[PDB]
């Protein structure tokens, strides 16, 4: 879908995992220090995304992804990969 | 559309608490405490089917000395013989 | 021979008690959960906890303290450990069914958070309660309390936290057999 | 040889009577009477449990109290939990003693001590589940009215099933050849039923009333458990690795 | 006969409280709309004395 829509779903998921506001989460923000999100927390985000939006992100790709936009771009790439 | 059972525990909550207090009050006053009653109802640890308990009792029956299975010993320990 | 009679009676009773307790708990969990496999997992996981629990109590008294466990301790501890252990699993399992609606994988996470320190606090208190028996001058009563208390710590921290969720993840739909449950719902579109 | 069998209350009286005369006599200097026997050892075994029963009751509460304070982080909430525990114990002590006085079933020291502790612990756990779920609803934002109904809806049947499981397990203890185990299933089964009835009737009634009087049953921590989110996530994606660790712990006890 | 004679000689038997009953008015409402709930409470009280 649209980049903004993917963020909206992901930002909602991020709020459930940790508590970061959906408005606070922007594609520029990174899980390293901008979001202060550990790898384990990111793993749970993928699990929730897989069981809600059907987007499967393997842990190998989880390490590669750095910022929210990077995650969205990969996820939007999966949308392209029909 | 509240369920009846939790609602009955809420609308009539006050009388329900009083009943339990009233019930407990009767139990302690009418019947002695657990320790006092428990000692009276002390059951024998020796089972009926246990041959060893029966054997000791059987000896007393034939010898016409006793009919029990429990005996105690009194030791007269002295400083000197 | 009387001690042997106690021994022979205990050996027969322990087997009968163990078998009878497991069957009754199996049916009760089966009735409420309405799933044959789910009840089996609940019963199966508890039995594993007792095996680990038994060794710790033996180590605590027979090895560390040096006073051997009383023969009556084991039959008494079996029922209590089985009874309480099944309850904590049931609390988590029942919550899982209340959360399995939105995906099996996601539902498990919600159940753990839904019943976390809550069951842990209750599990800890029960164990402490059993340990508080030891204060009894009679060691036989003390041994019974310690044996049951140690098991509750293992059940609350290992079986409930790790063993039970892991098994349900592997089985997926089979965990709730014969009830038909989807592994995951229909994938959703990204909201505006 | 004295009247009564080992374990029977009459034997305890017989041991007491024989030892009484042995003590109440003019023993020669140095010479002292020493009454000893298998029945005497069992008779004094009963007394130790009954005598220490008071101390066990005091310690059990002290431990629970402190534990309740830390979990709820509120003195007022702690007293509410303790109130339900006392009522649960009082009902358990009464009925078991009530029926025993009419010779409905026998009672042993092991049975009596186990009846007391089990009832106290079981009652405490049942209260935590109700209140813990209630505070969870409060953290979800539900009002004091809807939280009560949600609490009872999601915990009553679970508590009911858990209580029957404990009562059912104690029932199997009756089917034993040995007297002590056989005479202990009935007292335990009845005792547990009272607590379940009390917890499902006095429990919700107290929670319904107390919540209306100011900020009492509302939580105060309002904090998550960071460990649980990490523990659950590992099981969801890697259950085998977690399961092996669980299996390893079981093998340790087998040693 | 006593009531008839006295009532005519002064304001004797006229009521002095002149107050309605708030306790009975509310209880009657409960016993009508929810007869089962009230009856169950009544039955419980009877069973208490049987101990
Ligand atoms: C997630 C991971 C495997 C890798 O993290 P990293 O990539 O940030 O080193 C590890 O750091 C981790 O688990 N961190 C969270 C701590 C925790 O309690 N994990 C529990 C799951 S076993």
């Amino acid at each position: 879908a649209t980049q903004e829509e993917i963020i909206a779903g992901l930002a909602e998921i991020i709020e459930e995992v940790t508590g970061i506001e959906p408005s606070e989460v922007t594609p520029e923000k990174s899980f390293v220090d901008d979001l202060d999100i550990d790898s384990l927390s990111m793993v749970e985000i993928a699990v929730q995304t897989e069981d809600k939006y059907g987007v499967k992100i393997p842990d190998e790709d989880l390490a590669g992804l750095r910022t929210v936009g990077d995650v969205v771009a990969y996820i939007q790439k999966l949308e392209e990969e029909n | 559309p509240r369920p009846r059972l939790p609602w009955f525990l809420r609308t009539f909550a006050v009388p329900i608490i009083l009943a339990w207090v009233a019930v407990v009050a009767i139990l302690n006053t009418v019947v002695p405490t657990l320790d006092e009653v428990g000692e009276m109802r002390a059951v024998s640890m020796a089972p009926n089917d246990a041959p060893s308990t029966l054997a000791i009792k059987r000896v007393g029956q034939v010898f016409e000395e006793y009919d029990t299975s429990s005996s105690v010993m009194i030791v007269l320990e002295g400083e000197e013989p | 021979a009387t001690y042997n009679d106690m021994q022979i009676g205990a050996d027969y009773d322990l087997i009968i008690v163990a078998a009878s307790a497991l069957i009754l708990i199996f049916i009760i969990m089966m009735v409420l959960t309405r799933a044959v496999v789910a009840a089996a997992v609940i019963v199966g996981t508890v039995v594993l906890s007792l095996a680990s629990a038994f060794g710790l109590s033996v180590l605590l008294w027979q090895h560390i303290v040096g006073i051997p466990l009383h023969w009556m301790v084991l039959p008494m501890s079996v029922i209590v450990l089985l009874a309480v252990g099944a309850d904590y699993n049931l609390l988590l399992v029942s919550r899982m069914k209340e959360e399995i609606h939105a995906g099996i994988r996601t539902g498990i996470i919600r159940a753990m958070v839904g019943t976390g320190a809550v069951v842990t606090a209750a599990g800890l208190v029960f164990a402490f309660t059993m340990a508080s028996m030891a204060v009894s001058s009679l060691i036989t009563i003390g041994q019974v309390g310690t044996t049951i208390g140690l098991g509750l710590l293992f059940d609350t921290l290992v079986v409930r936290s790790l063993m039970t969720p892991s098994i349900a993840t592997l089985l997926g739909r089979w965990f709730w057999w014969p009830q038909r449950v989807r592994e995951r719902p229909v994938p959703s579109k990204w909201p505006t | 040889y004295i009247a009564g069998d080992q374990g029977e209350s009459l034997a305890n009286e017989s041991v007491e009577a024989v030892r009484k005369i042995a003590t109440e006599r003019e023993t020669p200097s140095g010479v002292k009477a020493y009454v000893t026997g298998a029945a005497a050892t069992s008779a004094d075994q009963r007394a130790e449990g009954d005598a220490s029963m008071k101390l066990i009751e005091g310690v059990t509460f002290a431990v629970i109290t402190v534990m309740l304070l830390a979990v709820y982080r509120s003195v007022i909430t702690t007293l509410i939990v303790l109130a339900m525990v006392v009522l649960g114990l009082s009902g358990a002590r009464g009925i078991v003693a009530f029926l025993g006085f009419y010779n409905v079933f026998g009672l042993t020291t092991f049975a009596t001590n186990m009846v007391v502790t089990l009832a106290i612990a079981a009652a405490t756990d049942y209260a935590i589940f109700l209140i813990g779920r209630y505070q969870e609803a409060r953290r979800a934002g539900e009002d004091r009215e809807s939280a009560y109904y949600t609490m009872f809806h999601g915990t009553a049947h679970v508590v009911l099933a858990s209580g029957l499981t404990i009562a059912g397990a104690t029932l199997c203890l009756h089917f034993t050849r040995l007297p002590y185990f056989q005479t202990m299933g009935v007292p335990l089964a009845i005792g547990m039923l009272i607590v379940v009835a009390a917890a499902l009737t006095a429990g919700p009634a107290v929670i319904s009333v107390v919540s209306r009087f100011g900020k009492t049953l509302e939580p105060k921590r309002f904090s998550r458990s960071p460990g649980w989110h990490r523990v659950g996530t590992a099981t969801v994606r890697w259950p085998g690795a977690i399961l092996v660790c669980a299996v390893v712990a079981a093998l340790i006890g087998l040693l």
